[PDB]
């Protein structure tokens, strides 16, 4: 998860064709990660060593 | 706008001089960058100048 | 700000209910299941007794029921004494990034 | 339990500025939020913004931007308020407030839940 809520900010750049990015960001800033299973990984683990 | 000393990986403020629409009435706009994708543009004392 | 709604002074004689609804907006109150309450007793400050919409803080029976209704947050109070007299605020999670509250439900028990 | 203790009354003209403080203790200071909240005669009352002992980002209500001031320091463990442009509506009292359990892999800012209260910060303004 990324749990920094990200918003567009749209300008018009060139004829015709329009740029998209990152806007002013709401919120406290908080750090984007991942989530594992320690038990499982850990068994699944133990059941690969065997091969 | 950089918590100094933070246990974070933020992305940068920057600003930019923009060609609007029509191609000689130049004017300026910002918008943030993720760290990483953005190299200064000199390995001197050039802190502020920033390119893609 | 948008402040919520409330019953201002409703209220009955010990024993007696009252009923409660916090109504703001459809962008507002219901969108997460978090909703606080604070009782601004007479002569001290704010005290703490609605968590997370349907639980108490503290130790404190449970009289004054919660429940989720989207748009408005609604709960029913009944049980009461005349000890129980007292100004009860409601708040709610209100958008980027800040909280809204209503005009506060005072508990005029009488007798 | 949390001891927790405000600054005292200050006189001003309408339209002038003021400033709280507040310092806890019982939990060490970089763990939680700090709020404030504004308590008026009956009306309901304004929630002003919300502040981070870690960092200098700080949000306020709808009503107060461009108003409000915030500052904090670490060493000392003190958090700081300025309001400018006061109002004879503003009378009311100034309550400082812990707020929510500080997290850096998700958010918990705007979590309207209020655990410890002050004695309040009673600004006089008058004609
Ligand atoms: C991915 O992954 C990741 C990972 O990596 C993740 O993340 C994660 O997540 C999760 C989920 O969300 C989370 O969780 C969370 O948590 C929180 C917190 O945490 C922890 O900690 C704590 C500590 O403490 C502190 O504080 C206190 C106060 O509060 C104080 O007193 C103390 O002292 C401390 O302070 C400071 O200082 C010190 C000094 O010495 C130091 O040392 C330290 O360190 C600090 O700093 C703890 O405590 C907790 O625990 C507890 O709680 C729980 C819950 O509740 C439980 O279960 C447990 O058991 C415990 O309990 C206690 O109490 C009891 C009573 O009876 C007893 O019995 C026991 O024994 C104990 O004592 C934790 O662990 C938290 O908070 C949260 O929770 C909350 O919320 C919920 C909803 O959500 C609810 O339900 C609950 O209930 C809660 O609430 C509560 O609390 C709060 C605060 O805390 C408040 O505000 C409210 O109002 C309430 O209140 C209550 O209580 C109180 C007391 O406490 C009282 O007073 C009142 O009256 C009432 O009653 C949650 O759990 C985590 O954190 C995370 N992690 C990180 C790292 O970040 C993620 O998530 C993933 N992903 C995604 C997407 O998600
Ligand atoms: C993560 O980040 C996103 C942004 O990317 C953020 O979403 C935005 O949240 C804000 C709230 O903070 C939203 O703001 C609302 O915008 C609507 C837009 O109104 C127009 O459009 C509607 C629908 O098309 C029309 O019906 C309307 O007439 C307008 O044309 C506003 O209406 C909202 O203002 C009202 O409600 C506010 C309280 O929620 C009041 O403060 C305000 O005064 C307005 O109330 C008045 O009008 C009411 C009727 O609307 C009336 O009943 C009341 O009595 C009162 O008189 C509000 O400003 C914004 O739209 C969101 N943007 C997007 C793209 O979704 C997330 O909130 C954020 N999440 C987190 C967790 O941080
Ligand atoms: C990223 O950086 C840029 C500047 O490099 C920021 O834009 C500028 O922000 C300042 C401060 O808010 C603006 O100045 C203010 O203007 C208002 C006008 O109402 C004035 O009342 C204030 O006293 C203050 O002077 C400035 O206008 C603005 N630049 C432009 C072109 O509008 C931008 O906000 C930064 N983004 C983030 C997310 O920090």
């Amino acid at each position: 998860t990324r749990p920094n809520n990200n918003t567009r900010k749209s300008v018009r750049i060139g004829p015709g064709q329009t740029f998209y990015a990152t806007g002013d960001i709401i919120g406290d800033i908080k750090q984007a990660h991942c989530n594992i299973s320690e038990e499982k990984w850990n068994d699944t683990l133990q059941k690969v060593g065997i091969e | 706008a950089t918590v100094k000393n933070g246990t974070v990986e933020e992305m940068k403020n920057c600003s930019f001089n923009t060609t609007t629409e029509i191609r000689d009435k130049e004017k300026k706009e910002y918008a943030l960058f993720y760290k990483p994708d953005i190299v200064p543009l000199s390995e001197t004392n050039n802190t502020s100048e920033y390119r893609l | 700000l948008p402040v919520l709604t409330q019953p201002a002074s409703v209220s009955g004689s010990p024993g007696q209910s009252i009923t409660i609804s916090c109504t703001g907006t459809i962008y507002d109150v219901g969108k997460f299941d978090l909703v606080s309450w604070y009782q601004h007793h007479p002569g001290k400050a704010p005290k703490y007794l609605i968590y997370e919409v349907k639980k108490w803080p503290s130790g404190v029976s449970h009289r004054f029921s919660g429940s989720k209704s989207g748009n408005t947050a609604s709960l029913t109070i009944s049980g009461l004494q005349v000890e129980d007299e007292a100004d009860y605020y409601c708040c709610s999670f209100g958008g980027s990034a800040a909280v809204v509250c209503g005009g506060g439900t005072k508990v005029t028990v009488l007798g | 339990q949390v001891q927790l203790v405000q600054s005292g009354a200050e006189v001003k003209n309408p339209g002038a500025s003021v400033k709280v403080s507040c310092a806890p203790s019982g939990y060490t200071f970089t763990d939680f939020y700090i709020h404030w909240v504004r308590l008026a005669p009956g009306q309901g009352l304004e929630w002003l913004g919300w502040m981070n002992p870690k960092t200098g980002r700080t949000n306020q209500g709808q009503n107060f931007q461009g108003r409000v001031t915030m500052t904090r320091d670490t060493s000392i463990g003190t958090a700081y308020m300025e309001l400018r442009s006061l109002t004879s509506d503003d009378t009311a009292v100034y309550y400082c407030v812990t707020g929510a359990w500080i997290s850096d892999y998700y958010d918990s800012s705007y979590y309207p839940n209020f655990d410890h209260w002050g004695q309040g910060t009673l600004v006089t303004v008058s004609s």
